[PDB]
């Protein structure tokens, strides 16, 4: 996991929230008593707009990107067209909370201290509808068809889009435990309705709930998260914080979630509430965390006035042996994928996936506080019956991890450790600079050979079952990419200035090389053959002879018989070799 | 045997130090003596002039605490009295030969609240925090009370947090100072 800057700026106040365009072009901030007008690809502020008078509290913008709502302090509301004029101004009992527009039909809500005043659009009247309590924050069902308020008392209620109420929970301990910020789950049909488009006044004064599927995420000052159905019934247990969450939020995806709070970070979250990672962390207390639509990026409003946008980069984890392309799912699930027979198996953790290996009959996978050993229980070769072999509940620091048939080998920053499975170290050895690349070569079981690549360009071949490492080779730069042939006669390896050089390791002497490459394979039966990817072209080469370029992106990770399984941005894509060419 | 409070043991310690000062009328150890003990006796009078007595001298680093602990206890008497003058003075002269003195720092901020300098009373409360390694709760309670009534009510929740933190089950804290700042947080 991983996020970056991609711009800030700091307001002259508080920021209290958040809006986006649907299309992600302009982003909208209530900032202390004006809104700010924002672009999202560089932080330019376009226009305060000005038409309240005190603190805007909230913002929020209708699907179809003709207009917005804005609430106050002054008790007003005013609805702005996309033109950026106030067209329909609106004047509530007190000052506002939380304002929400409709997923399907545009109606308003507009909450206050005792009264949430519903509307649908250019009708001549509001349905200023009464509350037991003070109405922090508002959000409709996915579907359109409820609008679910949280009260400072420490309750939810469900309200049809009529206005009558249907359903209540209370958090135990009442008003000890304020809901200040709620959100239903995007994750149904409906997401892509208003996907497909192409395009001052003043307005005057439900049956079988236990089948509607749509899942609330509820953020309580008790300091707990938890997950809730129409029907009222709590999913699970609550996940417990240590901090005073604020605008619990999540992507258009509906998978991954965004937590703010006096954590004084931008926290994120699976769907069922399991930690994830850090978005950055801030100066100042967490209003606001709303996720871009269409797209991974995040943006962050503090009690300071810093908004702060941000790029989750979201980077790929897997491993291939021959034949099997492990890779991770959602972030806590690694897929294996049988590439002959084209099965798959899904292995679900209960936390964050970290590094996978994998080599003939094992798995492995490393999580934030233990690593996992996975075994094929069967020596057929078509087999996917994983099982778990073994469990080591201690905590690494690694930059690389690979696996062996009795041992997981760890790369800590200039040192490579031999642990059993049981997580008892065998053995160990200590480089002459920093290890860049390492590849396990196969080798009988126990004697196993590593092929090891170094900052300084020194390439080495260390046995598991030896406290001595042998050099093969030393380079004039960085190795960043290194394979062995299927005899394991011959070497490639990528220099760190983008290309691919080949060697002879029984006499320690260069071939050929090739001026654009960022990642390389050998065939593993046709020796003599290879594949790279570079420059946006896959790269072909046979036995010295002219190299086969054609137009790819994504990287070789391996290639067999007449397929090279080249990774695409996020699944493997198996290419096809035309063998008539190097004929 | 003064700070045992039985009569007997304050007035033999009076004595010792009196015997002293008349040997040395310069002696600050034994001046602070008569001072403290003539306090736990209730001559607070005859503690008051002794204490004067030393606050004309010039300081040094061998009498340096005594000297430090005598302008407290005359900084006190002062509040008494509430000339907080003579006491301000007390006080920041202690910090002028030491610059860590938490109870310096706690008197001063209590003259600050006194005074409806309540961004003032947090400043010097701040550094009691601080200084106590967050383990005077009572100046976390003060601390937490001067940001409410301060406008800054996200800072006085931090402290509320903070002191439930540094004490579970800590009284008063949480229905006043914190659900009056939550309940103004957004009005």
């Amino acid at each position: 996991m991983r996020a970056v800057l991609t711009w800030r700026d700091k307001a002259e106040h508080c920021i209290n929230d958040i809006a986006f365009k649907p299309d992600g072009t302009q982003l909208i901030l209530a900032a202390g008593s004006r809104l700010l007008v924002y672009d999202t690809s560089d932080g330019t502020l376009l226009q305060p707009l000005k038409g309240h008078k005190d603190t805007v509290y909230c913002v929020a913008y209708a699907k179809d990107g003709k207009r917005f709502a804005s609430g106050s302090a002054d008790k007003s509301v005013i609805i702005w067209t996309s033109k950026l004029e106030g067209i329909l101004k609106y004047t509530h009992n007190d000052a506002i909370q939380c304002v929400s527009y409709n997923p399907i039909t545009h109606q308003l809500a507009s909450c206050s201290s005792s009264d949430f005043g519903l509307w649908s659009p250019e009708q001549k009247s509001v349905s200023k509808h009464k509350s037991s309590s003070k109405i922090i924050c508002c959000s409709w069902t996915n579907d359109g068809q409820y609008l679910a308020l949280g009260m400072f008392n420490g309750i939810i209620s469900i309200r049809n889009k009529n206005g009558e109420e249907k359903v209540k929970i209370e958090r135990p301990g009442g008003s000890l435990s304020p809901i200040w910020s709620i959100c239903w789950n995007p994750s149904s049909r409906w997401e892509s309705f208003w996907m497909n488009r192409e395009n001052x006044x003043x307005x005057x004064x439900d049956d079988n709930l236990e089948e509607r599927n749509d899942i609330l995420a509820v953020a309580d000052w008790g300091q707990k998260v938890s997950f809730y159905q129409l029907s009222g019934k709590q999913i699970g247990k609550d996940r417990a914080l240590n901090f005073d969450p604020c605008c619990i939020s999540y992507f258009t995806k509906g998978e991954y979630i965004l937590l703010g709070g006096s954590d004084k970070q931008v926290s994120l979250f699976t769907k069922d509430g399991v930690r994830l990672g850090t978005v950055g962390e801030q100066n100042s207390w967490v209003w606001t965390c709303q996720a871009k639509p269409d797209s991974n990026y995040v943006v962050v409003g503090c009690q300071d006035g810093t908004i702060s946008f941000y790029q989750l980069i979201f980077s790929t984890v897997h491993g291939l042996y021959k034949d099997r392309y492990a890779y991770r799912d959602s972030m806590t699930d690694v897929i294996v994928q049988h590439l002959i027979t084209e099965q798959k198996v899904r292995i679900k953790c209960k936390e964050l996936v970290k590094k996978i290996a994998i080599y003939r009959n094992r798995l492995a996978i490393q999580l934030p506080e233990k690593i996992l050993i996975y075994e094929l229980y069967s020596e057929d070769l078509s087999d996917m019956h994983y099982r778990v072999k073994e469990k080591i509940i201690k905590k690494f620091e690694c930059n690389l991890l690979v696996v062996c048939a009795n041992h997981i080998i760890l790369c800590q920053e200039k040192r490579l450790q031999c642990l059993s499975f049981s997580g008892v170290k065998e053995r160990e050895w200590q480089m002459e600079s920093l290890i860049r690349y390492i590849k396990v070569i196969g080798g009988p079981p126990g004697r196993e050979g590593l092929l090891v690549g170094l900052k300084n360009g020194q390439i080495l071949k260390i046995f598991v079952d030896n406290l001595f490492a042998i050099v093969l080779l030393k380079q004039a730069t960085a190795v960043r990419c290194l394979d062995m042939s299927a005899s394991r006669k011959k070497l490639a390896v990528v220099d760190e200035n983008d290309t691919c050089l080949v060697y002879d390791i029984d006499t320690k002497e260069l071939l050929f090389q090739e001026p654009n490459a960022n990642s390389v394979a050998w065939n593993t039966q046709c020796e003599d053959m290879l594949c790279f990817s570079g420059g946006g072209y896959l790269n072909i080469k046979a036995s010295t002879f002219p190299v086969h370029r054609q137009k790819l992106q994504g990287f070789v990770v391996g290639y067999n018989g007449s397929k090279i399984f080249c990774l695409h941005v996020f699944s493997i894509s198996a290419v096809e070799v035309p063998q008539s060419a190097p004929m | 045997l003064m700070a045992t409070k039985q009569k007997s043991n304050v007035e033999q310690a009076l004595n010792t130090f009196t015997e002293i000062a008349a040997s040395e009328k310069e002696h600050i150890p034994a001046l602070l003596g008569m001072a403290t003990a003539y306090m736990i006796l209730k001559q607070t009078p005859r503690a008051r002039n002794q204490l004067k007595r030393i606050a004309k001298m010039n300081w040094n680093a061998i009498d340096a605490e005594e000297f430090e602990k005598s302008w407290l206890l005359l900084a006190d008497i002062y509040i008494q009295s509430a000339k907080y003058d003579m006491a301000e003075d007390l006080l920041k002269r202690c910090l002028r030969h030491n610059r860590s003195c938490c109870k310096a720092y706690e008197y001063m901020g209590y003259i600050m609240e006194k005074e409806q300098a309540y961004t003032d009373a947090a400043l010097n409360y701040e550094m009691a925090w601080k200084y106590s390694n967050r383990t005077n709760p009572a100046v976390g309670y003060k601390l937490a009370f001067n940001y409410l009534k301060a406008k800054r009510y996200v800072d006085s929740i931090d402290i509320c947090h903070q002191v439930l933190e540094a004490h579970p089950t800590y009284p008063k804290i949480r229905k006043d100072i914190l659900d009056k700042a939550r309940a103004s947080l957004r009005p």
